[PDB]
RNA sequence: ACGUACGACCAUACCCAGUGGAAAGCACGGCAUCCCGUCCGCUCUGCCCUAGUUAAGCCACUGAGGGCCCGGUUAGUAGUUGGGUCGGUGACGACCAGCGAAUCCCGGGUGUUGUACGU
């Protein structure tokens, strides 16, 4: 049947921005997100955590909790885009992207004993649209 | 059982390699059973590693703080070819 | 150097053989020289050539006429074995060789080369007799170093390993004051010569006695009539070279500097010589051939979730342009236009015919060439870009009326067709149901991988790819199940490329087509049925023959099944 | 990191230890495989191996030798192959300068030969050297023949890394290769490998027991070789 | 998403890189570095920390491969008294001693002939990070202190400063009777209440605290170096392996033999072939 | 027999797709004070084996699976030595020796094994 460890997660939240431009959106990043954003061009930070859901929720307030089809990756990951981040809380223009594992993933990038993840374990693109149709209480079309 | 074996010709010991070239033909028995060959060959073998330690521990010997008891070796005199040749 | 017997036992007696090779071993050298044009009248008939080569009338051309200190008879000797080797194939060229000609063909260059270079007589105040026998000469060597250049590599390689041969058509193409004929054939000569040879390239560039690249590259760049049978030499030597747009060599070495040259000799074409048109093609065709080892050759010397960041978040653009591939922005804003003036020329003459065939075939080596680059998820996206809507002009213009009216130009217009059709993927603008046409052409069609049924199986896949009118589509599938159905009356290569093109049409679930073509027909019901005779006919196919074929259908059946895996749990 | 590469690659006054290479046939027996695994095994330090089954043969054409060891620097290469002519062949080969210098080839008998596994003792440590015993009549030829140059190849196998000082916790093996004296049929050479127990029934020196473990392996010589003598001469040398 | 395009040229790696369980280039470099160039054979101390449970093998190589001359585990330091936390630096350091202590105790420190010389190791990591304060660094410390000599350096150490060369032997002495553990649950318990009871549940119900913690260390050390061969029986010792043999046949999958393969033969051409 | 650690042969062990895994051990997992390292306790390092879960890793089995291997064979052939004898103007071909492949085909296989500690 089902099992507990094979729940879906989030993994993470990558936030990306693309001279003075740049120096100016590595300190909007750096409020948003409270971590010291790194360089690549563009911008981008990586956010973890109790904090990430709270972004990616933030991020789902902005665009009414409604994603079109196209946006759910076959992977399993998906992201979207703001034009403006005012509304979130110069005008700047970010994307999110999201990635979703279950419990297990540490098999893929431990050091000692690496292995592949298994088939069945995988996460596939319905499971995600069921997953964002469940929690959030969005349509996807 | 003597520590010391006598044959008709001298080995020829070679301490650089840790090397005995024995010149006393060995009598190879040809018979069908591999077992009597077996231990001929083992008694042959022994003989020779008997010859060869007892000239190894003629050489004098020097106890060291490796707690090892070193035998300090000539250096090797058997002729033998080369990787790369002598630059300049 | 042996002296065998001759034993002339032939049923029809060699009545004017014998005072001919009398006449030859005959001392006198006008008797010689007289001699000689009957013996080349003779040798150019069939039935008695071999009469001659009975008599070893070479080994005493050899051993004696050109090693004699007259120069008149070492002219009538040469003039003999030019006349036996136009006459005779390469295996001739290789018994040349197997005697030592080549030794000899060198010491008889740097004689003439000594008497031509030469400014203490000099050589201008000789009569016109005398140069007139001296250009004959270097004509003969020019003709049998050719043919021996063209018969097999290891001599091409022996030819190459002698600098005085060299060294004399650097002179001969740097004086440029022998006859017009004498020029052509060093010029052709060099052309051979300079295929796939890294030494003859180098001894182009590197020469300082007479700056021979210099002179070429001259004569490349100005608007010369007879400059464009150099200018492939120079391609040849950018081929040797490596001298190309990912790490150029001297003055920016690329073929885009001996584009617009050969272009402005397309604009020297009119509608309603003809040598100078055929090998302008020839070199854009080989220009548009070597292309594709020049991009491998670039290649030669995290990013997949980038990748999807950038596929998802819908951030797609189009910028940039072919800066760092300058031959091929002088190909496609200049060369690709005049070609397709040139393919849609009246057909009235056999020489249009001809150059459309040329032209066809030039066009069809850059699309392909364009077309093998991977354009997948917007990789390369420049590239496609600029080579966009000129594909959809090559549509437009040149394969909708050729295909409105011979089995070779339907086999060139077809390759082309799948060439566009590999790189517009379904944008192809649907005008008059070109399909059907395909469809009726493989039907009246009616090493494997190079018929006509495959590369019209090839077009007929990739017009339907993407999103395209579901009719098209519709169409397509049910051709390709109904050729799946009937396996018995096509070859497996047909088969191969049908099973390729419907994996690649009916792939993904996002498309309408999936939903609206493939389940509501049950095309998976006849794959099912399909999976084990395909089976039993890839068993069939033998292995030492043709192994591309069997590990290309063994490919085709572990993505069958599991395309049948994919459709079955995705329902 | 390559400048110690190429102080390795470059030649040098005192000589480094030969790295032998193990490389494997188009054609090769079970037998002629578990004989370069038994070499390879007593030879694990300094050795490399190829699994990619080259298709070469070493005495025709000697220029895929000469590319193999400039690439990896290997002056010592046992070849295994196996003929409906020659059944199981060890060909050695030793290289000067990235050019073939000798080789020799070795065919052995399969019926008696035993593998390391099937003797159950105490095996070599890894990268201990054994002693060696050349006992023969065979070796010593005033010619140069066959058995003068096996011995002269299998001193460059088994020797290992030379050292002045050798602590007495070692020499607990032995490598005995015998030859027959030369008689119809060709002599046969014969490799053992014997460990060394000791018990002190002699009052000063102790005496040797012998119990065998390793390859038991019985070579015939056969194709050869040898060397010229304008490279004999400038690597025979000394610095 | 299709189009698996292949590779019989492919070759595989090794049997313990596929699965990721030794480097074999640290391998060669270690037996290569252990040879001393004398002809001696030296002992290599491996350690490997799973969860729940430390190994430390103490193995010499050969050409089947490796022989252990004495293993000493985790699960035994139950029965010297500590019963919890059989994975931290404590444990570590008592896991080396007792590897220690059995190796110098079998080997006894009839006709040898060498005609007091302390032992001799290396250590081994293997796939863990060599970071300081690694419990690596413990094992190495507890078989250094039990009695065999390794060479080493302070430079790994925990509590030690790396701009200045000076090591703190306070906190190095505090790891050594888990005084990290002991300042750890007491600030989980003063400034916590939720966490404390959560982790350390069975320090919790066996009543220890953390001077009690650091004297059942040392006396759990005075009985290693007293009496370091005692053994120890946990949760179900069914003995008489020929039972366990049964056990494990009579729940084991057992495959389809050569008749048993011409039956699925026949049954898939009957099936298949035949319909 | 099964499990771990360390290994030896290094695809009969891999790759894809299905079904099952008592005991213990492996894991997954929990936490972020200290040692330590990151854009991010993700990896690395530290603390807890309590709560869970065999879903994956791992192991086992199944598949007219792909691959791979062993034995017999294809061959002393092709190819090569233009190395030697006869033809052939030649190109080259017969002939005699030495060296000497591979697919196809037929039969079988899908891991053996060492030390230590356990269930």
């Amino acid at each position: 049947a089902q099992n507990p460890m094979r729940e879906l997660r989030i993994q993470k939240l990558v936030l990306n921005i693309s001279g003075d431009r740049l120096t100016r959106a590595a300190k909007v990043l750096e409020q948003l997100s409270g971590q010291t954003p790194v360089y690549s061009i563009a911008v981008h930070v990586t956010v973890r955590g109790p904090k990430a859901e709270e972004i990616l929720e933030r991020g789902l307030k902005v665009k009414e909790y409604e994603l079109r089809r196209r946006n759910f990756s076959e992977t399993g990951n998906f992201g979207f885009g703001i034009s403006e981040h005012i509304d979130l809380g110069g005008i700047y223009g970010m994307d999110f992207y999201c990635c979703m594992t279950r419990p297990g993933e540490r098999v893929a990038k431990r050091r000692r004993c690496k292995s592949r993840i298994g088939a069945s374990h995988r996460i596939t693109r319905e499971e995600t649209i069921r997953w964002f149709k469940q929690r959030f209480d969005g349509i996807v079309r | 059982l003597p520590v010391t074996v006598e044959k008709p010709t001298p080995y020829t010991f070679d301490l650089g390699l840790l090397l005995a070239n024995d010149p006393n033909p060995v009598n190879v028995p040809k018979t069908t059973d591999t077992q009597v060959l077996e231990q001929h060959l083992a008694s042959v073998a022994r003989d020779g590693a008997q010859v060869l330690i007892n000239q190894l521990l003629t050489t004098t010997t020097i106890t060291a703080t490796k707690d090892g008891v070193l035998l300090t070796l000539p250096p090797p005199t058997t002729p033998l070819p080369r990787e790369k040749p002598v630059p300049q | 150097v042996k002296p065998p017997t001759d034993p002339e036992l032939a049923k029809l007696r060699e009545d004017k053989i014998l005072p001919v090779l009398k006449d030859l071993k005959s001392p006198d050298a006008k008797s010689r020289t007289t001699a000689a044009g009957a013996i080349a009248n003779i040798v150019q008939d069939a039935k008695c050539r071999k009469l001659l080569l009975r008599e070893q009338v070479v080994h005493i051309v050899l051993t004696e006429t050109l090693t004699d200190n007259n120069i008149d008879s070492r002219a009538a000797g040469w003039e003999i074995l030019k006349v036996l080797a136009q006459e005779e194939e390469a295996d001739f060229c290789v018994h040349l060789y197997r005697l030592d000609v080549l030794t000899a063909i060198e010491h008889a260059a740097k004689a003439v080369l000594e008497t031509l270079t030469t400014s203490e007589p000099p050589f201008s105040k000789l009569l016109k007799a005398q140069q007139r026998l001296v250009w004959d000469i270097t004509g003969s060597l020019l003709v049998l170093i050719g043919l021996l250049a063209l018969a097999r590599d290891e001599i091409h390689e022996a030819v190459a390993t002698k600098q005085t041969i060299l060294r004399l058509l650097f002179r001969l193409i740097s004086a440029d004051i022998a006859p017009q004929d004498i020029y052509e054939e060093a010029i052709s000569c060099l052309t051979t010569l300079s295929e796939d040879n890294l030494k003859v390239g180098q001894a182009i560039t590197d020469d300082q006695e007479t700056h021979v690249y210099d002179v070429l590259l001259k004569l490349a760049t100005g608007t010369d009539p007879r400059a464009v049978m150099a200018c492939g030499v120079l391609h040849n030597v950018f081929t040797s070279l490596q001298w190309m747009d990912h790490s150029p060599g001297k003055d920016g070495a690329c073929d885009a500097i001996l584009i617009p040259t050969l272009t402005r000799a397309l604009e020297h074409v009119v509608p309603g010589y003809a040598n100078i048109t055929l090998l302008a093609l020839v070199t854009l065709a080989s220009i548009g051939t070597d292309f594709q080892e020049t991009l491998v050759k670039g290649n030669q010397g995290s990013e997949m979730q980038a990748d999807m960041e950038r596929v998802v978040g819908a951030d797609g653009t189009d910028d940039g342009d072919l800066e760092d591939l300058p031959t091929l922005r002088e190909l496609i804003q200049t060369a690709v236009p005049q070609l397709i003036r040139l393919s849609n020329l009246p057909i009235d003459s056999d020489e249009s015919l001809t150059i459309q065939s040329h032209a066809l075939s030039a066009l069809n080596n850059i699309s392909w060439t364009i077309s093998c680059l991977e354009f997948a998820n917007g990789e390369n996206a420049n590239i496609h870009n600029a080579w966009y809507p000129t594909a959809k002009k090559i549509w437009r213009k040149t394969i909708l009326p050729i295909l409105e009216a011979d089995l070779k130009l339907a086999t060139q217009v077809t390759s082309l067709a799948w060439a566009v059709a590999r790189v517009l993927h379904g944008e192809t603008p649907t005008d008059g149901n070109p399909h059907r046409k395909f469809i009726s052409l493989y039907h009246s069609s009616k090493d494997p991988f190079q018929g006509l049924g495959v590369k019209c199986i090839g077009v007929v896949g990739s017009l339907a790819h993407d999103p395209a009118p579901i009719e098209v589509n519709r169409e397509v599938g049910v051709f390709l199940v109904t050729l799946l159905r009937q396996s018995n009356n096509v070859p497996p290569a047909e088969i191969v490329e049908a099973l390729n093109q419907l994996f690649d049409i009916y792939g993904d679930e996002e498309l309408a087509c999936d939903k609206e073509v493939f389940w509501k027909d049950g095309f998976l019901k006849h794959l099912e049925e399909f999976l084990p005779k395909m089976r039993t006919l890839t068993k069939g196919i033998d292995k030492r023959t043709q192994p591309e074929l069997r590990t290309r259908a063994d490919e085709a059946l572990l993505n069958l099944g599991r395309f049948v895996q994919y459709k079955k749990k995705h329902a | 990191r390559s400048k110690r590469a190429l102080e390795k690659r470059a030649p040098k006054i005192v000589e480094n230890p030969k790295t032998c290479l193990f490389l494997r046939g188009t054609t090769c027996s079970q037998i002629t495989q578990d004989a370069m695994n038994d070499l390879y095994a007593m030879r694990q330090v300094h050795a490399k191996r190829f699994h990619k089954k080259n298709a070469i043969h070493p005495f025709e054409d000697a220029t895929s030798l000469c590319f193999f060891s400039e690439k990896n620097d290997c002056s010592l290469m046992v070849f295994g192959s196996s003929n409906k002519k020659r059944p199981h062949t060890l060909t050695f080969v030793r290289m000067f300068d990235y050019k073939v210098l000798d080789m020799l080839e070795f065919y052995l008998d399969p019926d008696t030969y035993r593998s390391i596994s099937q003797f159950k003792t105490s095996k070599i440590p890894i990268g201990m050297r054994p002693m060696m015993v050349f006992a023969g009549t065979a070796f010593e030829s005033p010619v140069p023949n066959a058995f003068t140059m096996a011995k002269s190849m299998l001193i460059d196998f088994f020797r290992g890394e030379p050292s002045d000082k050798i602590d007495v916790e070692g020499l607990r093996f032995v490598v005995v290769v015998t030859a027959d004296e030369p008689t119809s049929q060709k002599p046969i050479l014969r490799l053992r490998v014997y460990g060394i127990r000791t018990k002190r029934s002699g009052t000063r020196l102790p005496r040797v027991e012998v119990e065998e473990h390793g390859p038991r392996m019985d070579f015939r010589l056969g194709r050869m070789r040898e060397p010229d003598p304008a490279m004999l001469k400038e690597a025979m040398k000394k610095a | 998403a299709f189009h698996k395009l292949v590779y019989s040229r492919f070759q595989t790696k090794f049997k313990r890189r596929r699965q990721g369980k030794t480097d074999y280039y640290a391998r060669k470099r270690l037996i290569t570095q252990a040879k001393n160039k004398y002809n001696a054979p030296k002992y290599r101390l491996v350690v490997r920390f799973t969860n729940r449970d430390i190994i430390t093998q103490m193995v010499t190589s050969e050409i089947n491969g490796d022989k252990i001359f004495a293993a000493a585990y985790s699960h035994e330091l139950r029965a010297y008294g500590i019963n919890h936390g059989l994975t931290n630096w404590a444990a570590a350091y008592a896991t080396g001693l007792l590897l220690a202590r059995r190796v110098l105790a079998k080997l006894g420190l009839e006709a040898a002939e060498t005609e007091r010389r302390p032992f001799k190791a290396i250590l081994d990591v293997g796939l863990a990070r060599t970071s300081t304060g690694a419990r690596v660094f413990g094992v190495m410390k507890g078989a250094s202190d039990g009695g065999i000599f390794i060479p080493h350096s302070e430079n790994r150490f925990p509590g030690y400063d790396i701009e200045t060369e000076e090591l703190d032997t306070e906190v190095l002495k505090k790891y050594i009777y888990g005084g990290h553990v002991a300042e750890y649950m007491e600030t989980l318990a003063d400034d916590d209440e939720e966490r404390y009871k959560s982790q350390f549940v069975k320090y919790i119900e066996d009543d220890v605290e953390a001077d009690s913690l650091e004297e059942l260390y040392a006396e759990a050390h005075k009985q290693i170096r007293a009496d370091p061969f005692r053994k120890y029986v946990s949760d179900a010792p069914k003995k008489s392996k020929e039972e366990w043999k049964a056990e494990s046949l009579k729940y084991k999958k057992a495959k389809l033999s050569r008749e048993e393969r011409k039956a699925r033969v026949e049954a898939k051409i009957k099936q298949l072939l035949a319909e």
